[PDB]
Parts: C-alpha cells; sequence; structure tokens
C-alpha cells in the first residue's frame, strides 16, 4: 500500500 | 500539507499516518480505516470503496 507517516 | 483535508473523516492530514485507497486514490487515516501500524494490508481499500 502507498502510505505515509507509517 | 498539514492541513490537507482528504479523508472521509473531513478532517486534515495532521502528520498522522494515512494510507491511500487501490481504488478511489483517496488517503485516509489508518484510525479511521481501522488499521494498525503494525499491520497494514499489501493493498488498501477504503469503505466507501467496499459499499459499492
Ligand atoms: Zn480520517
Ligand atoms: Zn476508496
Amino acid at each position: 500500500a502507498r502510505t505515509k507517516q507509517t | 500539507s498539514w492541513d490537507l483535508v482528504t479523508c472521509f473523516c473531513m478532517k486534515p492530514f495532521a502528520g498522522r499516518p494515512m494510507i491511500e485507497c487501490n481504488e478511489c486514490h483517496t488517503w485516509i487515516h489508518l484510525s479511521c480505516a481501522k488499521i494498525r501500524k503494525s499491520n497494514v494490508p499489501e493493498v488498501f481499500v477504503c469503505q466507501k470503496c467496499r459499499d459499492s
């Protein structure tokens, strides 16, 4: 998945 | 950045963990999506997309 801030 | 609203909760990014729906390409907060930081799915489809 394209995530941010993980 | 910080104030950008995309999630269905209508609240901003605000530095929070987010995940992009693979079907509608909307950024959703992990908390809103009921996803743990330690167990992110490899493909994510958001609740709105799942409801047709
Ligand atoms: Zn949200
Ligand atoms: Zn979606």
